[PDB]
RNA sequence: AAAUGUUCA
RNA sequence: GGUUUAAUUCGAAGCAACGCGAAGAACCUUACCAGGCCUUGACAUGCUAGGGAACCCGGGUGAAAGCCUGGGGUGCCCCGCGAGGGGAGCCCUAGCACAGGUGCUGCAUGGCCGUCGUCAGCUCGUGCCGUGAGGUGUUGGGUUAAGUCCCGCAACGAGCGCAACCCCCGCCGUUAGUUGCCAGCGGUUCGGCCGGGCACUCUAACGGGACUGCCCGCGAAAGCGGGAGGAAGGAGGGGACGACGUCUGGUCAGCAUGGCCCUUACGGCCUGGGCGACACACGUGCUACAAUGCCCACUACAAAGCGAUGCCACCCGGCAACGGGGAGCUAAUCGCAAAAAGGUGGGCCCAGUUCGGAUUGGGGUCUGCAACCCGACCCCAUGAAGCCGGAAUCGCUAGUAAUCGCGGAUCAGCCAUGCCGC
C-alpha cells in the first residue's frame, strides 16, 4: 500500500486532522522536514549531491 | 520534588505555570 | 533614509553585490554607510546517516542563511535608476525598506 | 614560498640523495667495466656487473674468488697504502690513454 | 557501509552546488520541488545525450537551468530544432519562463558522470564483465588525469553470488579537501538486476 | 596511564589562609560542583575550633591531616589463584589523598545534624587522638601488620 | 607453584 | 521477551537488537482485526464506438464510504445557414490494453548504514631470492598519536591509509557602525533615551600568530627533558574525515531492483477497534529515599535557537490551567525569558517527615469533527514504594565526571522522563 498512500494524502478528503506530511521524493511518512518537504533519507541523498541550495556537513 | 506538581520545581520541571509558579 | 537589507547562503556572493551596491550608490552622491554584518541565522538538522536502524551515528547539516545592512543617508533621484534596474543577484535576495 | 614543513622535508631529502649520489651521477648507460677493491665486501657489485656481462677488475687479496673476477690484481685489499698505489696508477694509465697527466693526485692521507 | 560523498564532502570547497538560488523558509521548500521535478524530466530525455550535472539558478523569481552534455547535438541536432520543444515541457510542468542553455565537456571522459556510464552500459550489453573497467580508467588516464577509479557492484557477468570489481590508477586521495575529485554513479539495469556503478576521477589539487 | 607517570593538578591557593590544602580538602568536601556552598562549610567550620578551642584552625587542620594519614596498607597482590592482602609502604601523594578522604568521609558518618558542625568536630577529635577517620586510618594500619607475613613479595 | 575447570558447523 | 487478543503489525537479536526504524499511533499515520461498501479501479500511458461533455448546488438512504436522484453549460474552429453539422480539451458509461500489493526472497541485488577500528595498517612498479605457493621492500635499533620520523639494510621508489588542506574555540589586526557607550563633555520625563561617537563590547569578512623557531642539557640522528618569550605551543582544545578487507552483518516496510505470488482482491474506500492488552523476564531511563536537604519571598549572572492565519508584550476576569481584549515583530530592532543551580531573609528539626510522589476520587481548562478505550495541563482531596539497594554491572582522564537549567526538530495536541544541541 505505497501509491495508493501517497495519493490519498495528497488529496484533501475531510478535515484538517486526517492530513499528514509525508515526504515528496519517496513516500515516507515519518522523519520528513516540513523546511525541504523531504524524509531524513532524501535530505541526506540530495544534500551530499550539492541539490539542497545552501546547506551542507556541519562541523563545529 | 520535580515530580511533584504542587511546587516551585516541580512545574519548573513540568514547563508549566499554575497557583505554585505564577508568570511572574 | 532608504534602507536596504540582503540575505544569502554564500557569504561571498552575498558581501560581493553587497558592496556593488554601495559602490553604485555612492558613484551617484548619496551617503552611504558601510554594509554592516548582521547576525547570521543558523538552521541545523541532523539526520539518522542511516535508512534503516542505527540510532547512534548520524550527520549534521546546517543552512546558513546570512545577512548584510546598508543605508544610503542622503538618496535622490540619480541613487534610484541604479538600485531600482543595475542588478547582480543570482543566490542572493534584497528588500528595500525606505 | 614552500611551507618551511616541507622545506625540511625536502632539503632533508636531497641530503640523503647527494650523499647516497653524489658520485653515482655521472653514470650514463652503465659502465664498461667495474672497479672494485674487495670482490667479497662488495660480493653484490659483482654478482650484478657479472649478471650484466660486465667486465669486473678488482684488487682482493687471500679471502676471495678470483674466478669472480676478469681481471685480477692480486694484492692487499686493507691498507691504504697498498689501495692508493693501485688505484693510483690505475687512474694515472687512463688519463694517459687519453691525455696528460701529471702529478701524483693528491692521494696521501695520514699514514698512521 | 563507510566513506562519505565525495561531492557533499567538498562542497563548501573544491567543489560547487548542483543548483545555487536562495530561498525564503516560506518558498524554498517549494522552490525544492520545482528544482527537482525539473531535473526529473531532463534526466530522462536527455539521458540519450548524456547529460552529467543540471545547474539551476534563480534570480528575480526566474529560472536558469544548464544542461552540461557530451553531445549537444543531441538535445539540438546537427542543424538547429528540437530543443525548441524541451522549453516548451520545462514550462508545461512549471508555470513559469524558464530558460535551458546547453554546455559541453572539456573531455567527456573526464567528467565522472559520464564516464561512470557509456562504457557502463557495455554492462547492460553483455559485455566486458572486467576489462569494460580497466578500459574506462585508461581513458580517464590518457585524457590526462591525475587519477582515476571506476568501481562495479552487483551480479557481475550475471552470476548468483554479488561481487565487486574496481579499477585502480593514478592518485585519490578520498581524504583529500583541497583535491577536487570528480564523482559519478551510474546504475545499471539488467535482466539479472541492478548494478552499480561508481566513478572517481581526480584532477588538479590547490 | 600506559605512556607515562600521570602529573598531578596543581591547585588554587586558599583565598583565606591560602594553602594548597584546604582547597584539596574543600574540594573533597564539594559534590555535584556545588563548591562556594563547600567552600563555606570549612570556613563556617571555626565557630567549631575558634572560641571552641582558641588554637586557630588552620594548625588545627594541618595537625589532623598528619595524624589521619596513613603509613603503610594492604593491596592484593595477583598470585596464582591466591590473591593476598601484601603489606606495602604508602606514597606521600596518597597519605594526603587518602587523608582528606576519610577526614571528610569519616566526618559525614557523625550524627550532628549540621554539616558545618560534623566537619570541625572529626578535624578537632583527629586533630590528635580518637576520630572516625583515624580509626579508619588505625585499621589500614592493622592490615599491613596482620599479613607482615606475606611481605616476602612486594610490587 | 595458574590447584582443577567441559562442550559447539 | 512472553503470554493473551478478532487484531494486539512488521522488522531489529551478544558486543554491533531492546528511549532501535518511530525527529510525535485518539480518527489520519497503519502496514493489523471486525463489519459496510468499489472495481479500469485512489493514479499512469493510450485505442474503439452510443452518448455526455469545463462547472456548481441540492433530495433520499447510511455510521461513513457507497448507491440512487434532480437541478445547468461553448471562448475553438468553418461564412455553411446556423440550429443542420464536424471538432479540442475535458467529464461519463461500457468494452479493450493495463494500473495496484506495506505480499515473499537482503541467502539473486543496487544504494545507504553498522562493525572490527581512527586500530595503523593494506598493497603496487622494477630489482634481487625460491623449482613453486611465496619472500624482500614493510624483518632489525631508536623515536612517534601514527608504516610519524631517524639510523640501519638487496633493495630503489610509489599508492590506498596517517598527517596536512576544511569548520569551531583561544590572543590580536584591517574593513564595517539603527548592537555598543557619559568610554568624553552636553542635555535627561534620570530608560544610551536625545544630540553625539566609534573607542570599547559585539556582529562577520579574510588576514596575522606556532615551527621544537630560540637558549640549556642528552643523542649518531629522529627525538626526548627543561627554560624564555607568548593568548596560545611541543597534535593548544574539540569537530568533520573512518584504508585493502571481515562479518552470506542490517535494510525488498524510505527508495530502487531480478525472480516468485494475488488481481470482483493478497488492490481501493469508510466507520469502529488494535498497535496502549498483563500472572510474568530483561534493556535504557526519570523521580527519589533527604539538612551539603526541603519549602516560601526577594534578588542576580548565560548560550544556542525558534517565530506571520506564528511568537504573542501590556491590561483585565479567574487562585490556577486558560479566557476575553490588545501593542510590537517581515525581527542583532518585538518575544518565547525567566535562565536553574547560586545569593539574601524566614520556615522545617531527623520522624516514612513540610523527605517522596505513586494511586485514587472530584472539579475545571485547552487542542481537535471527536479525547470510552487512549491526550496534555490546572486546582482541591488522597497521598503509596522507597531512609541507599544481592550475585553482578556501566560511564568518565578536565572545563571531562557530577549537578543546574535553556533551545530545537517532529508537531493541531501529546503520552519527550527520548533525541540533537546550548
Ligand atoms: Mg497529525
Ligand atoms: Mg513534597
Ligand atoms: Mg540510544
Ligand atoms: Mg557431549
Ligand atoms: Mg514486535
Ligand atoms: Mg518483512
Ligand atoms: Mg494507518
Ligand atoms: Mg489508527
Ligand atoms: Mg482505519
Ligand atoms: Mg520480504
Ligand atoms: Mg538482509
Ligand atoms: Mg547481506
Ligand atoms: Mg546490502
Ligand atoms: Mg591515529
Ligand atoms: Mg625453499
Ligand atoms: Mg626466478
Ligand atoms: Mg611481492
Ligand atoms: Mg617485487
Ligand atoms: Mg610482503
Ligand atoms: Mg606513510
Ligand atoms: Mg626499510
Ligand atoms: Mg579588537
Ligand atoms: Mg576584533
Ligand atoms: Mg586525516
Ligand atoms: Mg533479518
Ligand atoms: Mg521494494
Ligand atoms: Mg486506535
Ligand atoms: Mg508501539
Ligand atoms: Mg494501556
Ligand atoms: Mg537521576
Ligand atoms: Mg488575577
Ligand atoms: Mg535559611
Ligand atoms: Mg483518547
Ligand atoms: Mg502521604
Ligand atoms: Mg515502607
Ligand atoms: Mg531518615
Ligand atoms: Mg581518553
Ligand atoms: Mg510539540
Ligand atoms: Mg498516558
Ligand atoms: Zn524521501
Amino acid at each position: 500500500a505505497r501509491k495508493a498512500l501517497i495519493e490519498k494524502a495528497k488529496r484533501t478528503p475531510k478535515f484538517k486532522v486526517r492530513a499528514y506530511t509525508r515526504c515528496v521524493r519517496c513516500g515516507r511518512a515519518r522523519s520528513v522536514y516540513r523546511f525541504f518537504g523531504l524524509c531524513r533519507i532524501c535530505l541526506r541523498e540530495l544534500a551530499h549531491k550539492g541539490q539542497l541550495p545552501g546547506v551542507r556537513k556541519a562541523s563545529w | 520534588g520535580k515530580g511533584d506538581r504542587r511546587t516551585r520545581r516541580g512545574k519548573i520541571w513540568r514547563g508549566t505555570y499554575g497557583k505554585y509558579r505564577p508568570r511572574k | 533614509k532608504i534602507r536596504i537589507k540582503l540575505r544569502g547562503f554564500d557569504h561571498k556572493t552575498l558581501d560581493a553585490s553587497a558592496q556593488k551596491i554601495v559602490e553604485a550608490a555612492r558613484r551617484s552622491g548619496a551617503q552611504v554607510s558601510g554594509p554592516i554584518p548582521l547576525p547570521t541565522r543558523v538552521r541545523r538538522f541532523t539526520v539518522i546517516r542511516g535508512p534503516f536502524k542505527h540510532k547512534d551515528s548520524r550527520e549534521h547539516f546546517e543552512l546558513r542563511t546570512h545577512n548584510r545592512l546598508v543605508d544610503i543617508i542622503n538618496p535622490n533621484r540619480k541613487t534610484i535608476e541604479q538600485l531600482m534596474t543595475l542588478d547582480l543577484p543570482t543566490g542572493v535576495e534584497i528588500e528595500i525598506k525606505t | 614560498e614552500r611551507p618551511k614543513k616541507e622545506q625540511v622535508r625536502l632539503k632533508h631529502e636531497l641530503e640523503r640523495l647527494q650523499k647516497y649520489l653524489s658520485g653515482f651521477r655521472l653514470l650514463k648507460r652503465l659502465p664498461d667495466a667495474i672497479f672494485v677493491v674487495d670482490p667479497t665486501k662488495e660480493a653484490i657489485a659483482v654478482r650484478e656487473a657479472r649478471k650484466l656481462f660486465i667486465p669486473v677488475i678488482a684488487l682482493a687479496d687471500t679471502d676471495s674468488d678470483p674466478d669472480l673476477v676478469d681481471y685480477i690484481i692480486p694484492g692487499n685489499d686493507d691498507a691504504i697504502r697498498s689501495i692508493q698505489l693501485i688505484l693510483s696508477r690505475a687512474v694515472d694509465l687512463i688519463i694517459q690513454a687519453r691525455g696528460g697527466v701529471v702529478e701524483p693526485s693528491p692521494s696521501y692521507a695520514l699514514v698512521q | 557501509g563507510n566513506k562519505i560523498h565525495p561531492i557533499g564532502f567538498r562542497l563548501g570547497i573544491t567543489r560547487d552546488w548542483e543548483s545555487r538560488w536562495y530561498a525564503g523558509k516560506k518558498q524554498y521548500r517549494h522552490l525544492l520541488l520545482e528544482d527537482q521535478r525539473i531535473r526529473g524530466l531532463l534526466e530522462k530525455e536527455l539521458y540519450s545525450a548524456g547529460l552529467a550535472r543540471v545547474d539551476i539558478e534563480r534570480a528575480a523569481d526566474n529560472v536558469a537551468v544548464t544542461v552540461h552534455v557530451a553531445k549537444p547535438g543531441v538535445v539540438i541536432g546537427r542543424g538547429g530544432e528540437r530543443i525548441r520543444v524541451l522549453r516548451e515541457e520545462l514550462a508545461k510542468l512549471t508555470g513559469k519562463n524558464v530558460a535551458l542553455n546547453v554546455q559541453e565537456v572539456q573531455n567527456p571522459n573526464l567528467s565522472a558522470p559520464l564516464v561512470a556510464q557509456r562504457v557502463a552500459e557495455q554492462i547492460e550489453r553483455r559485455f566486458a564483465v572486467r576489462r569494460a573497467i580497466k578500459q574506462a580508467v585508461q581513458r580517464v588516464m590518457e585524457s590526462g588525469a591525475k587519477g582515476a577509479k571506476v568501481i562495479v557492484s552487483g551480479r557481475i557477468g550475471g552470476a548468483e553470488q554479488a561481487r565487486t570489481e574496481w579499477a585502480a590508477q593514478g592518485r585519490v586521495p578520498l581524504h583529500t579537501l583541497r583535491a577536487n575529485i570528480d564523482y559519478g554513479f551510474a546504475l545499471a539495469r539488467t535482466t539479472y538486476g541492478v548494478l552499480g556503478v561508481k566513478a572517481y576521477i581526480f584532477l588538479g589539487e590547490v | 596511564a600506559r605512556r607515562r607517570r600521570a602529573e598531578v593538578r596543581q591547585l588554587q591557593p586558599d583565598l583565606v589562609y591560602g594553602d594548597v590544602l584546604v582547597t584539596a580538602f574543600i574540594n573533597k568536601i564539594m559534590r555535584d560542583g556545588k563548591k562556594n556552598l563547600a567552600a563555606r562549610i570549612f570556613y563556617d567550620a571555626c565557630k567549631i575550633i575558634q572560641e571552641k578551642t582558641g588554637q586557630e584552625p588552620l594548625k588545627v587542620f594541618k595537625q589532623a591531616v598528619e595524624n589521619v594519614k596513613p603509613r603503610m596498607e594492604v593491596r592484593s597482590r595477583r598470585v596464582g589463584g591466591a590473591n593476598y592482602q601484601v603489606p606495602m609502604e604508602v606514597s606521600p601523594r596518597r597519605q594526603q589523598s587518602l587523608a582528606l578522604r576519610w577526614l571528610v568521609q569519616a566526618a559525614n558518618q557523625r550524627p550532628e545534624r549540621r554539616a558545618a558542625v560534623r566537619i570541625a568536630h572529626e578535624l578537632m577529635d583527629a586533630a590528635e587522638g580518637k576520630g572516625g577517620a583515624v580509626k579508619k586510618k588505625e585499621d589500614v594500619e592493622r592490615m599491613a601488620e596482620a599479613n607482615r607475613a606475606y611481605a616476602h613479595y612486594r610490587w
